[PDB]
């Protein structure tokens, strides 16, 4: 051999390597029964109830905000249907300070981390309570306190960024891991190849969490890739990989818990591909709760009622708050405000003094 | 809405802007057996319906989806064009054309020059939704033309209506140079007018004076043309000012002569665009007009543009260079 | 050679431009434990020697190579900066910064604004060799600053000498905004002068009048500053013309006041840059000066720039805006 | 299962897939002996001698042009040392009209396709005979007649372009394949991920030929990737792959011949990773020639002499030709020449009329 590119022997016959099916890891069946006792995480009742309540509260909020979008009360919305288990299950396996990068289906991570209903709604309405100052489109959430990096629209850009944050974590040596969520469509972007390769060659403690639901808008996966999903790409980058049942919160939890443990200890990336769709994560966990004697019909009714009420109170409040001062359109472009940008801000103030009646000033703060 | 749209080649039919794009694409594939259309989600008709019915009519090998990768879409399109086949690539939003910047600027724009014309990708056209839409915020509202204007080798074209869009898109598709065609998405449904059913061409690098005037020249492109048309009306009504309204249409190579001829006559110029001021294309037009019409300029050229910030969500009404902002600038320039 | 280089903070030592960059990087890593330097082939010292000895001095975890992927290098740098650590990324040639355009324009530039300042990547600096070099042709000669000038949220800085490079690079590294620092590669070895051994800063967004004059204002940046300095000498000797020579230094946010103050005094302005004319940054300076100094302008502002073509190999001598091209334009402007 | 992302079954235990060594295919040993008779391509003596002469003539040209660069007679140069076999061997397996995309180490493909020494040198000198009109840096070759797409400096950009040309070939249905050469360093670019994925999902008749020599400038492959080279990435994209001995022209020929046959028949991509270094391809083939009685010391001396002579005649001629008319700096930016660009051309002509003495006009045509 003696080649500086790859360790291998010689072969004397011409043989092309064919795309050599990764199995889907499952812990509980559609009836909520633990399939293999040695894989039961035996999470405490309080934690499991928190998984269930976080998922259902997200679903309740989704229903109301979806309707809100349909009435044109908010300009855009993305639901979390089918993704409640992948996000609450994986979030439960993380340490509270582990940094999260994501895209559009990660609100369940924030919900598990106790992000206020008031803040989810402030962002969607772009009101004065939004720490994002109403600058981005709805569902572009971010929370510095809960280590959830602000979402941006360009797909996959957060992947190599998540790798850099992980490299810095390694250097700071404080036992933290970074998790980066993305869809199978986003995995087609060049930024995905960059992130996976950099994470492996620079030995970064990061978990890549790919949600594969078979579609990127109208595009089926048959038009997205030809190998065996995204999990099959991991080995080629030298990344430990696994495929899991996205409708099974326990399977998701187990895979994320072990990936986190090894990523932080070994400074090596892990790839988890969770299969989901359009046997729903909420339905399956509820069956489990019943079998343990941890939930019943009366508790379900009381919760559905308390959650609807909590969501509507936040909703009504969000709608009556004013939007931020228009001056906020000019700050944070740079940390400080360049004199030429201030000149533009002053230009607007002068314009509104004269033509203000033609603008929706009554809706904005100050 | 911040604007108001207001509406020889044979039979015509009322068409909104997305329908006129579909008509241009249909005419193209019908008369060019090599032509193919590809991108993100174009198979089922597109997220703005611009390719509805084309796959059923021309075949899945001619209207198809690609993996989600803009750099790939452009490199792939370039490769098709290198063989001489017509490649019409779609980038879902102009805000997402950036991953393909290297393929556009270092490759497509330089392909012919660097090979001494042994190879080229002249049969490539990239079409992409463009401009503000009321709530698109940072990544569904951008106007990237100035970034492309600094790249010799490509053409950048922006229509203001359905009739203009079909004629200009057909010209881009047939032009022998890689072209980027930006479709003002706020007009996809909003603007509807009579459009010839058969193919016709509108020349590239030719501005259009849509209203003669004698006191000041107003220049814009895309949706902003309708804003300055209204501003012309306000100036006439409120100030007794005669405005000459010009739709630039082609960003590069631009129609320097039509613009200078107009300014030599009026002696005043106001350029407006949704894109940020600094580095915006109005700077190029202004510097050039100043060089060619110094002796005729009666007042400084004004640029009424978006502010030097990313495009905001809730503050959009305050960000755009609306009719009141344009009118006020014009009032001050007249008073100079 | 088309130019001629011609040369308080404590002890100094003679240093050429690449040595002054190394000195800035050394000072930075010494005083900032979080700082790391990464890119293509930076470990062994770099293809232009700017990182020689740094890995041995600070460790392989602080000065390291990345896979060959510019989009990755910038996204990775952004991620490091998001945690608050100083990230100094190297792009091997400015011509190869394009694959990273989306990460720079849609991500780094907008990071702070779009999160309401909950997150930022202000501790990121991207350094990259820039400008012509006599035979670099299309992809080893580019001056991309105008593409970046149209993007609110980033700073673009270009030095003209070793002393200026270390002070400006230290300011970029310490600035709280993502910065792109372009190093004129033709000067890496050619320009050598006394440079303080300890760290010092030169302010960003501040131009420098390097020669007072009263008849005309000349503005340039990078290597072109030395060309206009020579042109000032030619004008004085051959025409009895007093030229004010200004090094812009920061492309964006640029020093509008220093430039306008100079033009209000002289009444004439000539801007020169290696980059192509159309869409070049001289258009922004010209349009702005015209708006602020209309009453003082005695003649049209001239832009002496590269032609609107890709940068050629064998024709470089004929392409660049050399001293004779600048001088002739100045002669005509004086004669206006 | 029932998931639209990947065909697979369930697994009841948590198991991470580990980066599971691809062997190196070899036909002849370092002594030029055929290792396995069933793998002998039995190429005719005339063809094999052409492989040998193309490789050695390239080496002779490299030596002279390298020295030329050192004396500053040409501004830049890239040699082909160690890559003679991968390129002449693969080129011999292609049909003459198969379209080639490459980067800097592909001159042997042109040499095999009988590209004139005069044209290799015209490009390096940027003289009047260069069809590229002296616009690009040396070794940026291109030949429309020999279906070799002009090289450009930005790494990996030609990969997705090669896939698009292959898609068009498929549609034109004329039994043609596209081959695209690149290095293991270039495989790290996002454009490489784009090309591989598009080729698989759009079913394109293309051969990806990756040269892995263990280094990208000063970067060892340990800092470039962590999986088993580039060949190991093929399966994950659903691409048939193979690794071959780059110092063995016959192994390279066999792999390329079979990849071409199947790519064109099945409209599917193939990935060949050829291992090379800094047992040299020329030395190994010469041993084979001797064993067949096809070459001897006297023939070697006569050829070394005839090649040196052929190369120096082209060299002397290239150096005395003038450079192209400076007007050529303005054409081909667009097919036609925009009036504003012509204005700039006229501006230069006027400038030279007055200041011409300050320019090297005596060296340029007209
Ligand atoms: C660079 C870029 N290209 C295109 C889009 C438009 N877009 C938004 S979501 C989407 C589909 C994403 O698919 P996937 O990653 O699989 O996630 P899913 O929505 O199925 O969860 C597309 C093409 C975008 N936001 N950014
Ligand atoms: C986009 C881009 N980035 C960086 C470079 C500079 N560069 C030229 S060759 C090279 C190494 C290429 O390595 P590889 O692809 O493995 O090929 P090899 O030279 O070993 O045959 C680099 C980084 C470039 N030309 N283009
Ligand atoms: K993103
Ligand atoms: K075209
Ligand atoms: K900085
Ligand atoms: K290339
Ligand atoms: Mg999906
Ligand atoms: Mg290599």
């Amino acid at each position: 051999p003696q080649f500086p590119g790859a360790s291998a022997e010689f072969i004397d016959k011409l043989e092309f390597i064919q795309p050599n099916g990764i199995p889907i890891y499952r812990v509980m069946d559609r009836q909520g029964q633990i399939i293999n006792p040695s894989e039961d995480p035996h999470l405490p009742k309080e934690k499991v109830l928190k998984l269930y309540k976080s998922m259902t509260l997200l679903n309740t909020m989704d229903r109301i905000l979806y309707e809100s979008q349909r009435q044109g009360r908010i300009s855009f919305y993305m639901t979390n249907y089918g993704e409640e288990g992948t996000h609450v299950g994986s979030a439960a396996a993380l340490d509270n300070t582990d940094l999260v990068f994501g895209q559009y289906r990660e609100a369940g991570v924030l919900m598990y981390r106790d992000y206020p209903l008031e803040l989810f709604m402030a962002q969607c309405y772009g009101n004065i309570s939004d720490l994002g100052k109403g600058r981005q489109m709805p569902v572009h959430y971010g929370c510095k306190e809960r280590h959830f990096v602000t979402i941006s629209s360009p797909l996959a850009t957060q992947i190599p960024q998540a790798v850099g944050a992980a490299y810095a974590a390694k250097r700071a040596n404080a036992n933290r891991v970074v998790i980066c969520y993305f869809g199978e469509g986003a995995a087609s972007e060049g930024d995905a190849h960059a992130g996976f390769n950099f994470a492996a060659t620079l030995e970064c403690p990061i978990i890549f969490f790919c949600r594969n639901n078979g579609y990127a808008i109208s595009t089926p996966t048959s038009e997205q890739y030809r190998g065996d999903g995204i999990a099959a790409r991991g080995p080629g980058y030298g990344i430990m990989s696994i495929r899991v049942d996205g409708n099974d919160v326990f399977a998701v939890y187990n895979a994320t818990k072990e990936a986190r443990r090894r990523a932080v200890a070994e400074n090596q990336p892990f790839l988890i591909e969770a299969m989901t769709y359009r046997d729903h994560p909420i339905s399956r966990l509820r069956h489990y709760l019943l079998s343990q004697g941890w939930w019943d019909e009366e508790q379900e009714k009381a919760w559905r009622k308390q959650s609807r009420r909590k969501v509507m109170e936040a909703f009504e409040q969000a709608e009556r708050k004013p939007k931020p001062n228009p001056n906020l359109l000019f700050s944070d472009v740079y940390q400080e405000m360049p004199a030429q940008l201030r000149k533009q801000q002053e230009s607007l103030a002068r314009h509104l003094q004269t033509y203000g009646e033609h603008y929706p000033l009554d809706h904005f703060d100050k | 809405a911040h604007f108001t749209f207001q509406p020889e080649y044979g039979q015509t039919q009322k068409m909104n802007l997305f329908q006129s794009v579909t008509s241009a694409l249909d005419n193209s594939l019908a008369k060019d057996p090599t032509a193919v259309i590809f991108g993100e989600d174009v198979a089922f008709g597109g997220v703005f319906r611009c390719t509805v019915g084309l796959r059923d009519k021309y075949g899945k090998d001619r209207v198809f989806n690609t993996p989600l990768c803009e750099q790939g879409i452009v490199g792939f399109g370039i490769g098709i064009a290198v063989t001489g086949a017509t490649a019409i690539a779609e980038i879902q939003f102009a805000d997402y054309i950036f991953p393909a910047f290297d393929q556009i600027v270092n490759e497509a724009a330089k392909y012919r020059y660097r090979s001494g014309d042994l190879f080229n990708c002249g049969s490539l056209t990239i079409r992409s939704p463009w401009g503000c839409v009321g709530h698109g915020a940072l990544y569904h509202s951008q106007s990237p033309e100035a970034f492309f204007a600094h790249c010799p080798g490509i053409k950048v074209v922006i229509p203001r209506s359905p009739f203009q869009a079909k004629g200009l898109l057909l010209s881009c598709i047939e032009d022998k140079n890689p072209c980027i065609f930006f479709e003002p998405k706020i007009l996809y449904r909003a603007a509807a007018e009579e459009v010839p059913i058969e193919p016709y061409n509108i020349p590239l690098s030719q501005a259009e004076v849509i209203q003669e005037g004698s006191d000041v020249t107003l220049v814009a492109w895309g949706t902003q043309v309708h804003v300055i048309r209204e501003v012309a009306s306000m100036a006439k009504e409120k100030l007794g000012v005669s405005c000459e309204v010009i739709d630039l249409r082609t960003i590069i190579p631009w129609d320097v002569d039509t613009i200078c001829k107009s300014v030599i006559k009026t002696g005043r110029l106001l350029i407006s665009h949704e894109a940020p001021l600094t580095g915006g294309f109005a700077s190029e037009i202004s510097s050039t007009v100043q060089e060619e019409c110094f002796l005729n300029l009666e007042a400084p050229i004004s640029r009424v543009c978006g502010y030097d910030t990313p495009f905001p969500h809730i503050f959009e009404p305050f960000y755009i260079p609306d009719k009141w902002k344009c009118y006020d600038a014009l009032r001050k320039m007249i008073n100079y």
